[PDB]
RNA sequence: AUCGAGAGGA
């Protein structure tokens, strides 16, 4: 019910599409130079502009419906700004030592790339993305 | 025609090869000349096939006329149907039209065929040759108004 | 014509119950229902005589015969209770 | 053919038609004046005493109600005109002839009824109006519209006559048509824009009409999904909210042309466990095709469930459309000016490659190119630029066309709209023609009295520069009258020849009865066929799927289904089993996967010698692409775990397998030999997919997983048996004769003509030919 | 054949305008858009029952019964 | 003033009052919007006894003309609903009796207004049924035209009723209805070929709102509340009590809502 | 000449009654409420009024057949909350609001000068 | 009326089709659809 | 209908509440499918609201002749000018909520006819009544309260579904149904019957 | 019309005849009649046969001489050169029949649309005849609110279906909306 | 009512 995963990314390639409401980002870990990836992002609640940092998080808790947020009581996990929550659909081998993961947030895409997460990210439905400014 | 073969790395590759096509038609003399491949000339007439080729092959070449009728407007019809409808017009000796000359002089029946055309002239003839309809096919138990021998009415039903 | 019947031990039709004899037999059924026949199951609350015979031929109750027949004039006798539905 | 083939009948009804979504799709609204008059007779039970005592109550003039009372002795008793219209006490045995209520079933059917799919049960539901209401996913198979259409209601009047409807000619079971084995009903225009609208990347749903849209599908469980961003605001995706109505367990894979998995144009389409995860939807997905998710859920889940999917999919997506709007403008037929600068500079192009060939060809430097004369060689090199040109301006236009367009977005639905409509509204209507040729010469060496005489210009033989927009000039308006005249006569002509033909199938093939062993004969007891369609199997539960074993290079081939338990790097590795070390060796396991490998090759050359275009893609019963999807979910494999199967396990249970595939079952070695050929491609199909290699190492089976395949596999096959009793004949004529209804027009005769020299044999063919290689 | 009471689609007395209309281009020589403005018809849903209204009725009463 | 939903009036006639809805929810101005135009009653013609018709029209022409006609109902609380009275087929605490006679005596053609409707009926003191002009000539709405010799007599029994009953009870013209007009909310893709800006034109309310600047981005929990409504009458009620009834209505049928509930 | 009366759009009939309570099946503490002869109008109103307050998860309306003159209402609440009060007190804040309205309009009226 | 009042009629190798002839003396749009389509033309 | 071969039914009527509508507060007639606009490629109708709104707008006859050279950008300029868009959509309001119809609204004047096909004058259903006296049949037409002709393509239609029972009650249940008695020697309709 | 050489080619109707017979048209002096027209040679009866030998212009405004700036929106009307001509069109609007002549912008649609609505416009609803009051005809039907529509073709003056129209001007706004 | 001819409709 905890994190299972926290890297900082700085980001390389912007690219807007046809869309307008949305913008795929294609971002690197940074000085730990092995491990890529790309989002799908909603300009329009988090403006992620070209060249920024922003802190990437992944977790898995924090069914029953979903009641908004109701009071204070109800404590948030978040340190961030920015939420989304998806599904894993498929884990991809690109070379040996050097996995792939597949998130999907209801169509908002997600690819990641690296060899360090591999005790943590499960074909498991949850799984919460956060991003920090 | 950029023909698929096989190449020996069992991978598949487009071969273009030089066709010939003919504004006229006369098979029994152009198979039979050298320099040509006569295992795999075709005609667009199947009548002419069936006095050459047999009367398997002028049914292949009439079932391809037919899917290349319904793939000009990028239709599909899968196989049974046009198979069906072949092989009924080749389930005699030859192509069995599907005019009044044809099928239609069969004995299928005498109440059948007076359905289709010569409504008259065939219950005539009927009548002259002493015709005995089975009654067994759809149109004759529909004209005596009786459950006609269809899927539903294929079997009977007794008590235990 | 003399005893076309074919003895059970050895016959080759369709152990399947087709939609066609199912129908038949469920419309059978909902006839002699309807006129006030007797009925062979403790009947869930329902009063529509098609969905009794549903629920008969779902608990092999129908004492029905499909007598599938031949071109030849030979035929066959298949039970309700035989005959397999899917 | 009048009076005893078909005649005119007793508790019939007809009106107009209309569409109201909020209508199942097996439903039709019926007026209240039709209920008031069609009458269904009921028998007086324990079951029904206590309703239908109130129903002969209720009187004759408003429904419920009813209208007739008959006794045991037979006199009809007029509760319209009666003294014991009230006073009435029923007895046992009695007749009660009630107005006909909800969820009766009725027959509805369009004239004309080509389509055995054209005359449908359909469950009542008694409506304020005087149309009959159906669904908009039901025009398909009537080919009807909303503009004056009328069509026909028969009632049944007996129970088993209801049962007939109920169960054979009811709606959902007609979803799956034998031709084209697929779905004829699928999603429709109106339904189809909103969906994919609804399903952008772009378009996000708040939260109150995101609970109004949960509400509106009405099999909802009350479990408000997870939203896809929560921190700033919880919005939700289109794709989010549309997944509720497709029903747990479904499963669809499919990319198009650009389809990565990070689908960088939203190209293709994932469906995880009836859960959408990416990709637009459009026809190609959800419309009437071959493999989409009618015919997915219509095969899994079963007819109601599909019912129910349309119903919950149209009551969503209209309900998002009607608050977000759309319409059409004529905004959407400007493209930018540098756009229609470019449009007439190619037209020009086009007009001066035309004259420099006229004035070639009046100087008798003219190559006429081989069969062809000179004035053929010089029609075909005009028509061939100007339709070029034409085709051309108009790609210019649907390039320049903004990604907002209406008209654009029309036709990435495929709801209405196609390319061809862009470029004649907005480019160049084109060059029109009458019997094949341009516009023919009426006066003597000219088109009209305004032009010069012997003026082969592009302009005077019927090209029409200006575009719809624009608007044509009298000449060109003229010439486009003379088109479409011949348009309008061939369609009136080859509707009729058409119909001709389809009787004269229809009355061809009536006979044609599957009879119960399975040999396709009719009335004289000639066979036509000793198998149905040659492999006995129903044209419905039919799919398209690929023969993987063909195709590709030899070692690959070996790469992925040979096994040598005797090598260190050609052996399923001990990752794949717990078996693995054990088997090394072992020379009794090794020759039954070396029977394998042997039996593999020999079908591959025995594909490749059939299907010798090396298409594999065909239409077979079973779809194990789909099952096996089943099994990984369903014992949720992880690809992690050893199997716990022996390799005689895999082998053993294929082989025994493939010998309960029944078709035939007869009791002798003709029968035996007949069904042991008519299963061979399904069974080649079978070993390809159940390869020891592929199971073990493409998708991870247990046992149990195994078992369940091997008998749901057995299952669908003797399901997709065709059934005895199908009439074929008659279901062949149409399959053949509704298809050629939507026929019409590089020099053979070609639709319509072509099947009427085909049909009847035509020894005067008009354009015979001899392909020869 | 006659001046509608209210507008289609509005539902403004629109009645009372057409006797006016006549005389303030027949009198007043003004034009159709300016003697539809002055008499408080903008929204043009108002403005086309008044200009495509052709009144019949003046054809009807020439005959005598 | 008082507390919640704060109006600023900008135009005020006897023909419509255009203001501002300030500090609602969306949901209660388009329900305001629905009821001003189609639930408070007036009243109208709803039966017409015709003696005498030699008219170049129809019966029922002319009494589809007659329905619509505007007639005053300020005191129209104190007239019950046909339905609710206990009369036979209508009173003078139920129902208002117009009627009408007129004849072409002139050899120039004889116009039949709208003020020729004399009430007959006893008013019992109340501002009911006066047939609304205001043309500023004196006459009434156009019902008919006469040539020499053709006679009209009738009656007109006028009930109570509302506009989704029919709607010559309607008695609200136009609901001038528009919010966000820099549209900073999104609730609106402008339709573009070369720039949203220049094709689209400034609406008459962008004055009274902030402009936002290309800079600021999206305000993202903004819900809209201010709204810049116009309501037009026909006469039947003066624009002041069109809006105020229909608030009432709109009260008076929570109210019911809520008695219901107390039933239950 | 099938069409239905007019007046049936607003006037119950025949036992008909103005609102039927049903509780939901797969919902753990919610209510669906059958109003009769009553529109959009109300509905959404009620329904917006109802995301007003905190204490509902749930709330949504909906009219299965624009022909018939009805609409549904679902409503899913807190623990002790019989969701009939959450209606009830969004009722009465709209009445509130209204009654507000009514009178600063009157105010600003008469404060109008024509 | 008007068109009823200037209507034609072909008893009856291509008479159907619009020919150029028919240029200003015939309508090249006014015709009934299906059955004897083009055959009555109006001037 | 309009005038460019639009055909149309009406599907329902709507009240003036829930119709959509502008910012002017005006509300449309008829609201018709945008999906019948492109198979058809009827550019008239779209081009003609534009010159009915401004000719309605400015006080004028829209001059619509054939071969006159009305562009649509001077329609355009116009319809600019007179303080409208200038493709002639219109911000519209859905009259359920007034939330803002992301989508703006093509919206103008056009004219429209009424064909002479009205339902009740269309509308039938028999369930029994008259009968031919010769092929004790049910009569055609409405004016008779005629019935219905299960006509052989539609007999080919329910064929293909394996419906026999149904085939029988339409053949003679339902219509002309006959007890013949014969002769097993003689096997024709000439034996004498004295029923009671 | 007829061209001859004056000059050079240029029709024989003039200026000077529409204002004597738009004065004529006004008075509603020696009238300036159709006939007036025809026997003083200024137009010709040309049948089918006859179109054979002669070269028609379409619009007048083929006989200016040519020796720029332009409406890219305007239609595309190509150089007529032709210059031995005989007659000029009287106007092109006229080919159409009687039907026909009804629609707007029947140049801008597909000719199978234009023939449905030619045939659906004998269709229409309306007032066939200002004496129906009188007239005991089996059928009747009649509109009661005619309109004369906001889009006239030119040719509807001699139609007279601005005195007799048969439709009225809907508010039609096209949109997706409920799905009705 | 029977026969035949017409204009229309999907
Ligand atoms: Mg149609
Ligand atoms: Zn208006
Ligand atoms: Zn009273
Ligand atoms: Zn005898």
């Amino acid at each position: 019910s905890n994190t299972l995963f926290d890297d900082i990314f700085q980001v390389s390639e912007v690219d807007p599409g046809r869309y307008n409401k949305v913008c795929r980002i294609e971002a690197a870990s940074t000085t730990q130079d092995q491990c890529k990836l790309t989002l799908d992002i909603n300009v329009e609640l988090f403006p992620v502009a070209a060249q920024d940092s922003l802190t990437v998080t992944i977790a898995s808790s924090l069914t029953r419906s979903w009641r908004p947020p109701q009071a204070g009581d109800r404590s948030l996990a978040d340190d961030y700004d920015y939420v989304m929550y998806g599904t894993a659909y498929k884990f991809e081998e690109v070379s040996k030592d050097l996995i792939a993961v597949y998130y999907s947030f209801g169509g908002l895409l997600m690819r990641l790339e690296g060899n360090y997460r591999n005790l943590n990210n499960l074909k498991q439905e949850n799984a919460y993305l956060l991003i920090r400014r | 025609y950029d023909r698929k073969v096989p190449s020996p790395t069992g991978e598949y590759v487009k071969e273009p090869e030089w066709v010939l096509e003919t504004d006229g038609v006369n098979l029994s003399e152009v198979m039979t000349v050298p320099g040509i491949d006569p295992t795999r000339i075709y005609t667009n007439s199947f009548i002419d096939i069936m006095e050459v080729l047999g009367i398997e092959a002028g049914r292949a070449a009439l079932y391809k006329e037919v899917y290349n009728v319904i793939a000009s407007d990028g239709s599909y019809v899968n196989y049974r149907h046009m198979a069906l409808l072949v092989d009924v017009m080749t389930t005699q000796g030859g192509l069995t039209s599907v005019t009044r000359h044809g099928f239609n002089r069969s004995n299928t029946g005498a109440l059948m065929r007076c359905s289709f055309e010569e409504t008259v002239e065939i219950l005539f003839e009927a009548g002259a040759s002493a015709e005995l309809d089975d009654c067994r096919g759809v149109s004759e138990n529909v004209i005596l108004g009786q459950m006609a021998p269809i899927g539903t009415g294929a079997f009977d039903v007794m008590i235990d | 014509l003399k005893e076309k019947a074919i003895p059970k031990d050895q016959r080759a039709t369709t152990p399947y119950m087709t939609k066609y004899e199912r129908a038949r037999i469920l419309g059978t059924r909902a006839l002699q229902i309807s006129m006030n026949a007797p009925v062979f199951v403790d009947l869930e609350g329902e009063t529509d005589p098609l969905r009794i015979a549903m629920k008969e031929l779902a608990e092999k109750k129908i004492p029905l015969v499909i007598r599938r027949y031949l071109p030849d004039g030979s035929f066959e006798d298949w039970s309700v209770e035989e005959l397999i539905v899917d | 053919r009048g009076n005893l083939m078909g005649k005119r009948v007793d508790f019939s009804a007809r009106t107009v038609i209309s569409g109201d979504p909020n209508l199942e799709l097996d439903q039709v609204g019926v007026p209240k004046s039709i209920a008031k008059t069609l009458t269904y007779p009921e028998v007086v039970t324990p079951y029904n005493i206590d309703r239908l005592t109130q129903l002969v109550r209720n009187g004759p003039n408003e429904h419920p109600g009813a209208k007739y009372v008959i006794r045991d002795s037979g006199d009809r008793i007029d509760l319209r005109y009666s003294k014991r219209a009230g006073d009435i006490q029923l007895q046992y045995g009695w007749k009660v002839e009630r107005h006909i209520m909800d969820n009766d079933p009725v027959l509805f059917n369009r004239q004309p009824s080509l389509h055995k799919m054209s005359m449908m049960a359909h469950r009542v539901k008694v409506i304020p109006y005087s149309t009959f209401r159906l669904n908009l996913s039901v025009t398909s198979p009537y080919n009807a519209d909303f503009d004056g259409d009328e069509m026909n209601l028969h009632v049944p009047q007996s129970e088993e006559t209801r049962a007939e409807l109920s169960q054979l000619c009811a709606v959902p079971l007609q979803i799956v048509s034998p031709q084209s084995n697929k779905p004829c009903m699928g999603i429709v225009q109106d339904t189809l824009c909103g969906i994919r609208k609804l399903t952008l990347r772009d378009t996000f749903i708040e939260l109150d009409q995101v609970l109004n849209m949960l509400y509106w599908v009405p099999d909802w469980d009350g479990v408000i999904p997870t939203p896809a961003i929560i921190k700033p605001k919880p919005l939700w995706s289109g794709k989010q909210i549309l997944s509720v109505a497709i029903p747990n367990g479904i499963h669809l894979q499919r990319f198009d042309e650009g389809t990565t998995l990070l689908s960088p144009k939203d190209n293709g389409m994932l469906i995880i466990d009836g859960q959408i995860i990416f990709g637009v939807v459009e026809k190609k997905t959800v419309g009437s095709s071959n493999g989409g998710l009618i015919h997915v859920v219509t095969r899994e889940k079963g007819p109601q469930v599909c019912a129910k999917l349309f119903g919950n999919i149209q009551k969503v997506v209209n309900f998002w459309l009607l608050h977000n709007g759309f319409s059409t403008g004529i905004g959407d037929t400007i493209a930018d000016g540098p756009t229609m600068r470019e449009i007439t500079e190619t037209i020009a192009e086009a007009k001066k490659k035309v004259l420099d060939v006229t004035k070639e060809a009046q100087a008798n430097l003219l190559t006429a190119k081989h069969g062809m004369t000179l004035r053929e060689s010089f029609e075909d090199n005009v028509v061939r630029f100007l339709n070029e040109a034409r085709d051309k301006a108009g790609r210019l236009a649907e390039v320049n066309l903004k990604d907002l367009n209406n008209v654009k977005q029309m036709v990435m639905a495929g709801s209405k709209g196609s390319f061809i409509n862009i470029a004649q509204m907005s480019a160049c209507v084109g060059q029109q023609s009458v019997e094949g040729k341009r516009i023919a010469f009426g006066f003597v060496d000219r088109t009209l009295p305004h032009f010069s005489k012997d003026d082969y210009s592009p302009e005077s033989k019927g090209f029409v520069e200006n575009s719809y927009l624009r608007g044509l000039t009298p000449q060109e308006f003229f010439f486009h009258a003379m088109g479409g005249r011949e348009g309008l006569i061939d369609t009136a002509v080859k509707t009729a020849e058409t119909g001709y033909i389809q009787r004269r199938l229809v009355k061809a093939l009536e006979d044609i009865m599957v009879h119960y062993d399975n040999t396709t004969r009719n009335s004289l007891g000639n066979v036509i066929q000793f198998i149905y369609g040659e492999d006995g199997m129903d044209a419905a539960h039919i799919e398209k799927q690929s023969l993987d074993t063909i195709g590709g290079s030899d070692a690959a081939f070996e790469k992925r289904y040979r096994v040598d338990l005797l090598n260190t790097d050609h052996t399923l590795d001990p990752s794949l089993l717990e078996s693995g070390s054990e088997i090394l060796g072992d020379l009794k396991l090794q020759v039954l996967l070396d029977e394998e490998y042997k039996q593999l090759v020999k079908d591959r050359k025995f594909l490749r010698e059939v299907f010798v275009d090396g298409e594999a893609n065909w239409p077979l019963p079973v779809n194990i692409r789909r099952i096996i999807q089943n099994a990984q979910q369903t014992f949720h494999i992880d690809h992690t775990k050893p199997s716990d199967l022996t390799i005689k396990d895999i082998v053993l249970g294929v082989k025994d397998l493939q010998e309960n595939l029944l078709v035939l079952r007869g009791k002798n070695e003709i029968i035996q030999n007949a069904q042991r050929d008519a299963v061979t491609l399904f069974c080649c199909l079978l070993r390809s997919r159940l390869a020891t290699r592929r199971v073990l190492q493409e998708y991870r089976l247990t046992k149990q997983a195994f078992d369940w395949v091997l008998s749901n596999i057995e299952a669908q096959f003797l399901r997709s048996v065709v059934h005895p009793g199908e009439m074929v004949g008659v279901l062949a004529a149409q399959s053949i004769g509704e298809p050629a209804t939507q026929m019409t027009l590089k020099k053979v005769t070609s639709g319509v003509p072509r099947l009427k020299e085909i049909l009847n044999v035509a020894k005067n063919m008009k354009t015979p030919s001899l392909t020869v290689y | 054949m006659i001046v509608p009471v209210r507008c289609f689609s509005c539902g403004k007395v629109v009645g009372d305008k057409w006797e006016s209309y006549l005389n303030l281009l027949q009198e007043d020589e003004l034009d159709e858009g300016t003697a539809l403005s002055r008499l408080g018809l903008k929204r043009y849903c108002c403005r086309r029952m008044i200009l495509t209204h052709v009144d019949l009725i003046e054809k009807f009463l020439r005959y005598n019964p | 003033s008082e507390e919640g939903p704060q109006v600023k009036i900008r135009e005020a006639s006897k023909d419509n009052v255009d203001f501002i809805l300030s500090n609602v929810d969306l949901a209660m101005a388009n329900s305001l919007r629905r009821v001003m135009i189609a639930e408070i009653p007036t009243l109208a013609i709803d039966s017409v006894e015709v003696e005498t018709n030699t008219t170049v029209l129809a019966d029922e022409f002319i009494a589809h003309r007659l329905g619509l006609i505007p007639l005053q109902s300020m005191d129209i609380e104190q007239l019950e609903y046909s339905r609710d009275c206990f009369c036979e087929d209508h009173c003078d605490k139920c129902s208002v009796v117009l009627t009408l006679q007129a004849f072409g005596e002139s050899e120039s053609t004889t116009n039949v207004y709208s003020k020729d409707l004399v009430i007959v009926s006893n008013l019992m003191g109340r501002n009911i049924g006066h047939p609304i002009i205001q043309d500023k000539e004196g006459n009434g709405v156009l019902i008919c035209k006469l040539r020499k010799g053709q006679e009209l007599k009738l009656t007109c029994v006028a009930k109570k009723g509302i506009a989704k009953e029919h709607a010559k009870w309607g008695p609200a013209a136009a609901i001038e209805f528009e919010y966000d007009p820099w549209n900073k909310l999104k609730h609106t893709d402008y339709w573009y070929e070369q720039d949203s800006a220049k094709e689209w034109p400034q609406s008459k309310n962008c004055e009274y709102e902030d402009p936002p600047n290309e800079g600021d981005p999206f305000d993202y929990k903004a819900q809209a509340d201010t709204f810049y409504m116009n309501v037009e009458s026909v006469g039947s009620i003066p624009v002041d009590q069109v809006v105020v009834r229909g608030i009432d209505t709109l009260q008076k049928k929570v109210a019911s809502i809520l008695l219901a509930l107390t039933q239950m | 000449m099938n069409a239905p009366d007019r007046f049936e759009l607003f006037l119950l009939g025949e036992g008909e009654s103005k609102l039927k309570i049903d509780p939901d099946t797969k919902a753990p503490n919610a209510v669906v409420i059958t109003f009769e002869k009553e529109d959009h109008t109300l509905g959404n109103l009620i329904r917006a009024e109802l995301l007003n307050d905190r204490k509902v998860l749930f709330a949504a309306y909906k009219v299965e057949h624009p022909f018939f003159a009805r609409f549904k209402l679902r409503i899913q609440t807190t623990e002790g909350y019989d969701p009939k009060d959450a209606l009830k007190n969004a009722c009465n804040s709209i009445i509130n609001k209204l009654g507000a309205l009514k009178t600063n309009f009157e105010t600003e009226w008469n404060l109008q000068t024509l | 009326t008007l068109s009823h009042l200037r209507r034609t009629n072909t008893p009856i190798a291509k008479p159907r089709q619009l020919h150029n002839t028919h240029w200003g003396l015939v309508c090249p749009a006014e015709t009934p659809e299906g059955q004897a389509c083009g055959l009555v033309k109006n001037l | 209908a309009s005038r460019h071969g639009q055909k149309g039914t009406i599907g329902i009527t709507y009240r003036r509440e829930d119709m959509p509508f502008t910012a002017e507060g005006i509300v449309p007639d008829l609201i018709i499918n945008p999906h019948a606009i492109p198979s058809r490629m009827t550019v008239a109708h779209l081009i003609e609201c534009l010159l009915s709104k401004v000719a309605a707008l400015s006080g004028n006859e829209g001059d619509a002749s054939p071969f006159t050279d009305i562009t649509v950008e001077g329609i355009s300029k116009l319809l600019r000018e007179h303080g409208y868009q200038s493709r002639g959509f219109e911000v519209m309001y859905n009259g359920h909520t007034g939330k803002k119809l992301m989508a703006q609204i093509f919206f103008g004047p056009t004219y429209y006819q009424r064909l002479r096909h009205m339902v009740d004058d269309k509308i039938h259903a028999r369930a029994r009544g008259p009968m031919q006296v010769l092929t004790r049949q049910p009569v055609e037409g409405r004016s008779r309260d005629g019935g219905l002709r299960f006509g052989e393509m539609e007999r080919d239609c329910m064929i293909a579904h394996g419906a026999a029972s149904f085939l029988k009650e339409r053949l003679m249940e339902a219509s002309d149904a006959f007890r013949v008695h014969i002769c097993g020697i003689c096997g024709l309709m000439t034996v004498i019957a004295k029923l009671n | 019309f007829i061209v001859e050489d004056d000059g050079h080619k240029e029709l024989k109707v003039r200026k000077g005849h529409i204002a004597k017979l738009m004065a004529t048209e006004y008075q509603d002096v020696e009238e300036y009649t159709w006939s007036s027209l025809l026997n003083e040679g200024l137009v010709e009866y040309i049948d089918a046969e006859e179109e054979e030998s002669i070269l028609i212009a379409m619009q007048p405004e083929d006989l200016e001489p040519a020796e720029l700036d332009v409406d890219p929106a305007k239609r595309i009307r190509v150089s007529h050169h032709a210059t031995t001509f005989t007659h000029c069109e009287i106007h092109p609007s006229m080919i159409l029949g009687v039907a026909a002549s009804i629609i707007p912008f029947p140049d801008h649609n597909q000719s199978p649309r234009n023939t449905y609505q030619s045939a659906m416009g004998k269709q229409a609803m309306g007032v066939f005849l200002t004496n129906y009051n009188v007239r005991m005809d089996t059928m009747a039907n009649i509109l009661y609110y005619p309109q004369k529509p906001l889009g006239t073709t030119r040719a509807m003056e001699y139609l007279k279906f601005r005195e007799l129209p048969a439709g009225q001007n809907a508010i039609v706004a096209i949109a997706c909306y409920s799905g009705y």
